[PDB]
């Protein structure tokens, strides 16, 4: 005759809509088709998507060096980078393809001025951001703790992806349409 | 300037050259990135 | 970040195009656009999905 | 007008995938039943004067 039930917070566990790595697979698919849409190929998408990690590797550091956790705040400043790194990577692969499709180069002479052209900009953005997200990173005191959590993960996931796409995003581009054009 | 303005992008060509050292000898460099994936 | 970057990309890529001339302002930006504007839209398409 | 897309059959195939991806996910969250809210709503007052 004795029973039980869950209330309060323990009611809001067994419901919440539909998880995360499921709504991030539908993001994966949707990012792909967009690049495919732009670049006119199934192959060139894998050039800019293979960025993604370059930023989170630094985010999951500092977030592991300072006490910080996998907050809401962590992720927001982790989608801001996972997006920004892809952006300026869409801009090397852009130049690269067009400085070649509508220029006439290739192999390396494509990836050539591309990665060269897209540098003076990037180093601006990432330093426009960092210095300016700086203060947030060690915050005074009033409502600090939430600022620190935004900060010590964007900055730390930015410098990690600034000089990481700068050398690595040229490579994907190469043995990605070198590899994906039939081998 | 000649030591302050040009000073800046004077690391672009040295950088441009670091792409003159990409997958040039044999086929092995897409292994360092794959360490960074398992790095997360 | 996202907001500033968008302007940085419509100034840098319009400054480097004073290395396709010696002086001109007006066509410098206009030849950046058309041959940049099509991809500035495709980003927002990708970033939305993010 | 089309004609664009013929030079760009990937961008065109892409639209046709998203539109298909969008709904379909919809099919797994859209309420189901026979009829939607059809009949006029009613309110009933109940009183009782025993005896």
């Amino acid at each position: 005759g004795v029973g039980y039930d869950w209330t309060g917070m323990s009611y809001q566990e067994r419901l919440s809509g539909n998880q995360a790595p499921s709504l991030y697979a539908i993001s994966l698919i949707v990012v792909f088709l967009c690049l495919a849409a732009l670049y006119e190929s199934w192959s060139i998408p894998f050039s800019v998507m293979l960025v993604v990690p370059l930023g989170v590797i630094g985010a999951l550091l500092a977030a592991t060096f300072r006490g910080l956790t996998n907050d809401v705040y962590f992720q927001v400043g982790l989608l801001t980078t996972i997006g920004l790194s892809a952006k300026n990577a869409i801009l090397i692969v852009e130049f690269a393809k067009d400085l070649m499709d509508k220029e006439g180069k290739g192999l390396i002479e494509a990836t050539l001025d591309a990665v060269r052209m897209r540098l003076r900009p990037i180093l601006m953005t990432s330093l426009a951001f960092i210095l300016g997200v700086m203060p947030l990173v060690i915050s005074t005191g009033a409502g600090s703790g939430a600022q620190n959590a935004v900060g010590t993960g964007v900055m730390g996931g930015m410098v990690t992806a600034t000089v990481l796409a700068i050398f690595f995003v040229p490579v994907f581009f190469v043995v990605v349409r070198r590899r994906f054009s039939r081998k | 300037f000649g030591w302050f303005n040009r000073m800046f992008e004077k690391s672009t060509h040295h950088y441009t050259d670091s792409v003159g050292g990409i997958l040039r000898s044999t086929g092995r460099y897409l292994v360092l990135y794959l360490i960074i994936v398992v790095g997360m | 970040g996202l907001l500033v970057d968008d302007a940085i990309v419509v100034v840098e890529n319009v400054e480097r195009v004073m290395a396709e001339e010696g002086l001109p302002p007006k066509e410098a930006t206009r030849k950046s656009m058309g041959q940049i504007q099509g991809a500035l839209v495709g980003i927002a398409m990708v970033l939305s999905a993010v | 007008m089309p004609n664009f897309f013929i030079d760009r059959p990937i961008f065109a195939w892409v639209i046709a995938i998203i539109i298909m991806l969008a709904g379909g996910l919809a099919i797994l969250k859209l309420p189901v039943a026979q009829y939607p809210t059809i009949a006029p709503p009613a309110v009933t007052i109940s009183a009782s004067y025993p005896g």
